[PDB]
């Protein structure tokens, strides 16, 4: 396309938000572009920012995998908000209880583990036995020295 | 057969007699007659003809042997021609130890499988004999970094060899 | 050892000639699919006879036949351990893989790409083998990634569909975070052992075993779907159905069970690992179970079975019970793929219907696949005597007489129960009430590919798990000791669960409407873990990889810390000294400056 | 599946409606108009499209059924969608 | 009813936005004239889309601005301020001397142990 | 909002049916809670204040986002269905066709015979297709997406190719 | 709130021409023109050609080739219980002690 088609600066003037909004197929009541920060928008548009998941199925999309229509303005993050990746769409729980109840039940049980490994569950019973001196020889001790003699008897 | 027995070891082999205590037949036993002849037999055969045309064509190859030069430690500072040599000696012993080695690692490694439940205990000379030799291997070579040398290995060694003189010292 | 030895590789080399015959142009495509089953049907006949030489006399032997790659001091050789896991493993893969296989003949038969498809099954049970037999842990990560990028190509299988390569990438995702631990293992052994060799591993039998076991948990968490890392095997539910079956009992779910169940030399000398990694698995049989409670996606429950399950294998890892938990991969791998296979069946009769509101009445219209279906509940659900009951009741026995988390204890015995509750969901609302789904009647079970697939996994749901039992020689000691409450806690849990949920079937009949609760919410939607976790972090890690990485460092700021500000002096010196006026004037009171500051300045003159 | 004809989406389109106790059988035909002619209001027309889904086991796009006012027209729909020409 | 509080990744159902009821001559206005702008570029493409003679891709001037506003429109509006520099420094200095420090002192602490022989090293020979 | 009030009480209306039925799961269970919800809805039909009446279908949006099913019943093919675009991977484009090698034309001989009466009678059309749409469209550019039949004899509708010649829905 | 008479009339236009074309997809009696190109012996043939040939390869690159290197073949000794007599040497492996030979 022609140098008069491409991005530009951000808009100083009526004039050229008229211009720009023009460019970009869109309304100029609907065409904002993003704050004069210094960070390098210039003058694309700033659109709603909403997964393309969240846009009308029965509609006869020109890029019906994307549900785009040619020529329309793409958002800035359009390549975040395909359908693969950021979904923004309503939840049937609201996103602060949603993290409430996810982390309250998280922390909860890592409390009562820390809980259960405090007052551990064991059989009423003594220590298994081995004979040999605990098994001093087959467990790797080192045959050059008598082990600390170990004696296990009957009841 | 085709290694030596004396550098790879294998302790002698003890296996059990048969002692059937079922009069059921043992399937192993009929597929072991089964798998010598129509496998172990065409096999044996096809390998024995190609051993027929190997005699009849019989050559040798020899393993080359590598006359000692004098190491860095005699080489005059900046003599390349002496440093050399001595350097090249140093690089073929360093990958001669590598498999020394490696060698004592797959000693160790066959024991371990070999005894099964028991290695623990089976396995404790081979377990000393890799401890000693990769302490051996790490006191030449560990931390050389990539370009390694023998000037670089001396200078290990000497002060290794410095420290062990001021511990004596202490004594 | 040479017909041990020899038959234990035809069996890896039978498997690997049809991708031979594919890859090589040497094959009749008539019927490949058909070739592929044979294949697999002929490899576990040979996988056989080493088996039973192993159950004879405990014969095990290692295979290191192809020198590889010598680092240094670490050798790397081509190696197979046919031991005991091994050897019983692999004839059970088979056998699953023999009767999904033929069952896929049947229901990807309208398929354009079958061929593709079997040719896809074949490479995920090669890789499994693969790593099932690792004796390196190098060989080890071959078949480790090998089944991770099979996943991603089955579950991704219908291509066109976004959500589909959503889940696929989804299961890599998942996977690789997991392979960090894996990693991480493998750098530890060879620094502090100077081997990547499971031999050499045990025989110096590291003390200090804290990271390479934790890295080893970390890969287990991922690849078995545990909590923290779990989402991605409900979503591999994108895939065709034998994916799903086969993914499920054999290959990938099991792999990291039975990673650690082959360092349990290691596990079972550090109690902090045990500790961490029965926690692991009490929270996620428990979590996953109930979030199985309230699915309608009958791919969903089934899927979230088998997280449960995987879970309370860990458990079992986490009590020091590395043989009981390959046990349970064992029973499960029969009636899970049976289980699947039978979704199937139903999803097939009812035109790709997979929700439960829409099925019911199925139990007459289509009666073998109801039997295999109550067969392998009641196999799930630890009926005595069935496969599944020799595993699961040894499991839960030994759990509550170990010294151990009272909090994993108790919450592994809930699972249980939620196990009956999800379990007879299935079964009130596919097979009883009345028919919910369309007019046109098109049920039809009567293909035999369909029909002695299952038959033989509906066998072995049966009678596998007592015969298998009964041949594996003893490796601890079975604590068979114990008060009556501790020894028949699984069964009455279980039948709790069975009556309860039957209660809260029923009364889905009655005409009454109840506002959802929160608790209905939270497990519906899987305690809104994928739902925050799937925006939150996909959204910071992407726009920060534009607005910063990007824009403001690579665009901007590296841009105008060098190449911007050098060449804006460069143009700015230019300027001062091209910019004169051109007059004689100005250019010789400029000399006679030069020459004063010369002298005045620099004394060039002294 | 077994391939649908014309004739038989026809039947089943009718049959559907035989069975919606507001419609008298015997008045309806493959041109009755829902409201005009069978005297339906909207909110049964979308229950009339709600039972055709079910029936059919499809949905049809809100956008796209309220258009749907006779039963021709449903015959007509259901063909387009499923490749139906016989 | 608890209300629907909307996040930045749960946004808010248009049922229960009140703009999309009570609507006014003025909204209907600018939604007549939005349908028009799309009725008019989806002519414009469908005119090449159905097109016989065609072969090729029809060139998208939306696209092309996206990829172009996305490299090489950003530095000619980029101005270093308060904002720009702040961020600049602390995500591009910022995690640099982190992960030094984190791996100095690490490495300090092992060649101390090191060098008085309280790091374990028995089978280290591969590095 | 494009809809009118008719359009979002019609569609709250069948919305709710569908979220109502995937609670009640069992028919006869359905069917009597569906006439009650129907009574509701046919309580306000002759409302005919629009204030109350868009008063009355507000709160009746909230109640339903309050009580709808957080996993609702979907229709296999549907948007967001299980067996949504599963058959995408098999639908080509008929141009592709124009590619194949005369090796693989002489298999169909008589398909691609039809092929080019069909490609025939689209060149044949195309020009009396723009200009019966360049006449039609008032100036500024047509304000709706809807498209006119066509007018006379022999005349197609503007526009057919890719209505007509889409892949079929079970195209393997 | 039905179609308009335009939009029944276009959906009319489109309905024949795409039922046209659907008709047209269908395949004539004679195509594809291709061009020119018990169960025992059939399992017999895959037991030869899938499990005896490449046993017979594998057989012999292990008994010829692994088998003569130190190592590549390891297997777990056998176990030895009291009572065994050792194939090698004759040796007979002394019986266990006598137990207490108590029984419930
Ligand atoms: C000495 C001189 C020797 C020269 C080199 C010899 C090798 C080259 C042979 C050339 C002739 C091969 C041939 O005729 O191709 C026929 C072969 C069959 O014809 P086709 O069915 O029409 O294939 C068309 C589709 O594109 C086919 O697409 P597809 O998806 O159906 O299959 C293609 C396959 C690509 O090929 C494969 O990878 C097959 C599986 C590996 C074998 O793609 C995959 O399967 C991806 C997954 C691969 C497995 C990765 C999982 C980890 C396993 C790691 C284990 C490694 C252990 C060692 O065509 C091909 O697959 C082309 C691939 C050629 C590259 C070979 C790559 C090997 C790896
Ligand atoms: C908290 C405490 C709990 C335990 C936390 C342990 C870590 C677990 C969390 C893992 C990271 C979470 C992000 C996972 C993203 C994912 O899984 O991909 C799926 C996502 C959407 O998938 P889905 O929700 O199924 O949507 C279906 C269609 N609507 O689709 C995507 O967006 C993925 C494709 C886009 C690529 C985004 C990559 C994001 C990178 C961040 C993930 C971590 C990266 C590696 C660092 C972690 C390791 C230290
Ligand atoms: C951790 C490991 C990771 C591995 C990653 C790479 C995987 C790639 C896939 C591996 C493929 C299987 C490899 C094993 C098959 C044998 C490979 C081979 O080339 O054998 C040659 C063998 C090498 O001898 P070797 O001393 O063991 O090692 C030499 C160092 N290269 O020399 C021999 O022993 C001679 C063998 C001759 C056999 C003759 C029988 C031929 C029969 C006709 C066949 C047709
Ligand atoms: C058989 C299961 C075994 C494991 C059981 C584990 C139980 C875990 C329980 C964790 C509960 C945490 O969730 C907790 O719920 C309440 C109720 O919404 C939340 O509280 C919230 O709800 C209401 C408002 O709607 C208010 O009380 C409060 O203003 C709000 O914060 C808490 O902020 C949250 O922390
Ligand atoms: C290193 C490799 C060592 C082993 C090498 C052995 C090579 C012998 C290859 C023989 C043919 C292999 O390739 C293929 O085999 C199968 C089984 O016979 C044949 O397949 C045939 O039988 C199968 C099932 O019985 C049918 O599904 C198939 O319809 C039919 O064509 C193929 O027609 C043949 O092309
Ligand atoms: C380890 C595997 C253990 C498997 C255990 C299997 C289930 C064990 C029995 C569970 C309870 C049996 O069920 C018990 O008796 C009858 C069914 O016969 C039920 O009776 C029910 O019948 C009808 C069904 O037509 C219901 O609509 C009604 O609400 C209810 O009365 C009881 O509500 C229940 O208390
Ligand atoms: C980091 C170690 C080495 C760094 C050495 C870097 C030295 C500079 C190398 C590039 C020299 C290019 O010199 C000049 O740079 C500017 C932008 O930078 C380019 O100019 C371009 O960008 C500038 C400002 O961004 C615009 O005003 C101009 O419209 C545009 O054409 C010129 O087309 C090029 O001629
Ligand atoms: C570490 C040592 C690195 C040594 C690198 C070698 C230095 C080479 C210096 C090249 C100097 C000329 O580079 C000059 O840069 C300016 C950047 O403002 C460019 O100028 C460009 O940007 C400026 C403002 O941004 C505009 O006024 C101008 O219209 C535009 O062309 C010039 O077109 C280019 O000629």
């Amino acid at each position: 396309i022609t140098k008069d088609m491409l991005p530009g600066p951000y808009p100083k003037t009526p004039e050229e938000r008229a211009a720009a909004a023009k460019k970009y197929n869109m309304r100029v009541e609907d065409y904002e572009p993003y704050p004069d920060d210094g960070t390098g928008y210039g003058d694309y548009p700033k659109l709603p920012d909403r997964s393309q998941q969240e846009r009308d199925p029965w509609y006869d999309w020109d890029h019906p995998d994307l549900r785009l229509n040619w020529g329309e303005p793409m958002h800035w993050d359009l390549d975040m908000y395909i359908r693969n990746r950021v979904d923004t769409s309503p939840t049937p729980v609201n996103w602060n209880l949603m993290c409430k109840h996810l982390f309250g039940f998280v922390a909860f049980m890592l409390f009562m583990f820390w809980v259960g490994e405090t007052y551990p569950a064991y059989q009423p019973v003594g220590p298994k036995q081995y004979p040999y001196n605990n098994l001093y020889l087959e467990r790797g001790g080192d045959p050059n020295k008598e082990p600390e003699p170990v004696v296990h008897y009957e009841i | 057969d085709s290694w030596d027995k004396d550098v790879y070891p294998e302790p002698p082999r003890r296996t059990p007699a048969p002692s059937p205590q079922t009069s059921l037949p043992n399937p192993i036993t009929y597929l072991t007659k089964a798998f010598d002849l129509l496998v172990d037999r065409p096999v044996t055969l096809v390998r024995e003809f190609i051993e027929r045309q190997h005699a009849k064509n019989k050559y040798y190859y020899y393993h080359r042997e590598f006359r000692r030069v004098p190491d860095i430690t005699e080489c005059q500072e900046k003599d390349v021609l002496c440093m050399f040599e001595a350097e090249m000696q140093w690089r073929r012993d360093y990958k001669v130890d590598q498999e020394i080695v490696n060698i004592i690692q797959e000693r160790l490694k066959a024991c371990q499988q070999r005894e099964g439940e028991s290695h623990r205990q089976n396995c404790a000379k081979e377990l000393e004999q890799f401890t000693q030799v990769v302490k051996a291997y790490q006191d030449r070579y560990h931390d050389l970094g990539a370009h390694y040398s023998a000037r670089k290995c001396l200078a290990k060694q000497k002060q290794r060899m410095l420290a062990e003189r001021k511990a004596a010292k202490e004594a | 050892m040479n017909m041990f030895s020899s038959l234990s590789l035809v069996t890896l080399l039978l498997l690997t000639m049809p991708i031979m015959m594919m890859s090589f142009n040497t094959y009749k495509p008539s019927n490949y699919p058909l070739y592929v089953k044979t294949a697999i049907s002929y490899a576990f006949i040979t996988s056989m006879i080493p088996t039973m030489m192993f159950i004879h006399s405990g014969q095990e032997l290692i295979i290191s036949n192809w020198h590889w790659l010598t680092i240094q001091t670490l050798k790397l050789s081509l190696s197979f351990k046919m031991d005991y896991f091994s050897m019983m493993f692999i004839p059970v893969a088979l056998f699953v893989t023999w009767s999904i296989m033929e069952f896929s003949m049947w229901y990807m038969y309208s398929d354009p790409n079958i061929n593709k498809f079997f040719k896809y099954l074949l490479l995920f049970l090669i890789t499994m083998l693969i790593l099932v037999t690792a004796n390196n842990l190098f060989q080890l990560f071959i078949g480790w990634e090998g089944v991770g990028i099979m996943s991603f190509l089955l579950i991704g299988w219908w291509y066109g569909r976004a959500d589909a390569n959503t889940a696929a990438l989804q299961a890599i995702l998942y996977n690789r975070i997991g392979d960090i631990g894996f990693i991480l293992a493998m750098a530890w052994f060879l620094t502090n052992l100077n081997t990547w060799d499971l031999q050499q591993i045990f025989m110096l039998n590291p003390s200090d075993s804290n990271m390479p076991l934790i890295g080893l948990a970390l890969a287990a968490t991922g690849k078995s779907a545990q909590f923290g890392l779990h989402p991605w095997l409900p979503s591999a539910m994108e895939g065709p159905t034998p994916v799903s079956a086969l993914l499920h009992s054999s290959t990938m779910v099991v792999a990291g069970i039975f990673l650690l169940i082959r360092f349990y030399p290691l596990t079972e000398n550090n109690k902090y690992i045990q500790s961490i990694t029965l926690c692991l698995g009490a929270i996620t049989t428990l979590f996953t179970a109930m979030c199985a409670l309230t699915q309608n996606d009958i791919k969903k429950i089934i899927a979230f079975s088998t997280s449960s399950q995987l879970g309370l294998m860990m458990v079992t890892i986490g009590i020091n019970q590395p043989y009981l938990a390959f046990l349970h991969i064992c029973t499960h791998a029969f009636f899970k793929a049976m289980l699947f296979m039978c979704s199937g069946s139903i999803i097939h009769s009812l035109n790709d219907e997979q929700d439960i509101r829409k099925m019911g009445g199925l139990f007459k219209a289509m009666p073998f696949t109801t039997t295999a279906l109550i067969v392998g509940s009641l196999a799930l659900t630890g009926m005595p005597f069935l496969t599944g009951f020799y595993s699961k009741d040894l499991i839960i026995e030994a759990a509550n007489t170990s010294y151990t988390n009272a909090w994993a204890l108790l919450m592994t015995l809930i699972a249980t129960s939620f196990t009956a509750i999800y379990s007879t969901r299935i079964i009130f609302f596919a097979l009883l009430g009345q028919p919910r789904f369309p007019t046109l009647v098109n049920i039809n079970e009567n293909n035999p590919l369909l029909i002695n697939s299952i038959k033989r996994l509906l066998i072995g749901s049966l009678f596998a798990g007592y015969i298998i039992s009964n041949n594996i020689p003893p490796t601890t000691i079975p604590q068979m000791t114990m008060p009556y409450y501790l020894k028949t806690t699984a069964l009455i849990v279980t039948i709790l669960g069975f009556i309860l949920a039957l209660e809260i079937s029923n009364m889905t009949k009655n005409l009454k409407y109840h506002y959802p609760s929160n608790a209905f919410k939270f497990s519906t939607l899987l305690g809104y873990f994928p739902t925050i976790m799937h925006r939150l972090a996909p959204y910071m890690n992407l726009s920060m990889s534009q607005k910063s990485a990007s824009s403001l460092l690579d665009l901007i700021w590296l841009e105008a810390i060098l190449p911007k500000t050098i060449s804006l002096a460069q143009m700015k010196a230019s300027t001062l000294v091209t910019n004169q006026k051109g007059l004689i004037k100005l250019y010789f009171l400029s000399f006679l400056i030069t020459i004063l500051i010369s002298m005045i300045l620099f004394n060039f003159h002294e | 599946a077994p391939p649908l004809t014309l004739e038989g989406i026809k039947d089943r389109v009718l049959y559907v409606l035989k069975l919606y106790d507001k419609i008298d059988p015997e008045k309806l035909s493959v041109n009755s108009h829902f409201m005009k002619d069978l005297g339906l209001d909207s909110l049964d027309q979308v229950e009339i499209i709600m039972a055709m889904e079910d029936e059919f086991g499809f949905e049809i796009p809100d956008i796209d059924a309220e258009k749907l006012m006779c039963p021709q027209e449903i015959v007509d729909y259901i063909a387009d969608k499923k490749d139906v020409y016989e | 009813f608890p209300k629907y509080e909307a996040s930045r990744l749960s946004s808010l159902p248009t049922t229960l936005d009140p703009a999309e009821y009570d609507i006014s001559s003025e909204t209907r206005k600018a939604q007549a004239e939005r349908l028009a702008i799309r009725s008019r570029l989806k002519r414009e493409y469908q005119l090449q889309y159905y097109d016989p003679s065609r072969r090729g891709v029809i060139e998208d001037p939306a696209l092309v601005r996206w990829t172009y506003a996305r490299s090489a429109n950003i530095y000619p509006n980029f101005r270093p301020n308060t904002k720009t520099s702040l961020l600049g420094a602390l995500f591009g200095i910022g995690p640099l001397v982190f992960w030094y420090y984190v791996f100095k002192t690490d490495r300090d602490r092992k060649e101390k142990l090191i060098q008085e022989g309280k790091l374990d090293r028995t089978f280290n020979i591969s590095y | 909002a494009y809809l009118t009030h008719q359009q979002k009480v019609l569609r709250l209306y069948k919305r709710a049916l569908r979220h109502l039925e995937s609670w009640c799961i069992h028919r006869d269970k359905y069917r009597y809670f569906a006439c009650l919800l129907r009574a509701r809805f046919d309580e306000h039909k002759n409302e005919k204040d629009m204030v109350k009446a868009t008063q009355l279908l507000r709160e009746a949006e909230e109640e339903f986002w309050h009580g709808q099913h957080p996993q609702p019943y979907i229709f296999p093919e549907s948007p967001g269905g299980t067996s949504y675009e599963r058959y995408e991977c098999y639908k080509v484009p008929e141009w592709c066709l124009d590619d194949w090698h005369p090796s693989e034309k002489a298999m169909y001989p008589d398909y691609f015979a039809k092929r080019e009466q069909w490609k025939k009678l689209r060149r044949e059309s195309w020009e009396r297709e723009v200009k019966q749409l360049q006449e039609e469209t008032p100036v500024g550019g047509p304000r709706t997406e809807a498209l006119p039949p066509a007018r006379k004899q022999g005349d197609l509708p503007p526009l057919w190719w890719h209505i007509v010649t889409r892949p079929r829905e079970r195209p393997m | 709130s039905g179609y308009t008479p335009e939009e029944k009339l276009r959906l009319q236009q489109l309905r024949e021409l795409r039922r046209r074309w659907l008709k047209d997809q269908e395949l004539s009696p004679r195509e594809p023109v291709l061009p020119p190109q018990y169960k025992t012996y059939r399992h017999s043939i895959f037991a030869f050609t899938h499990v005896l040939i490449p046993v017979w390869i594998i057989h012999y690159y292990l008994k010829y080739h692994v088998t003569t290197k130190p190592y590549t073949i390891v297997e777990k000794k056998p176990r030895i219980f009291p009572g065994d007599t050792i194939l090698e040497t004759g040796e007979v492996i002394p019986p266990m002690k006598e137990f207490p030979d108590q029984h419930h």
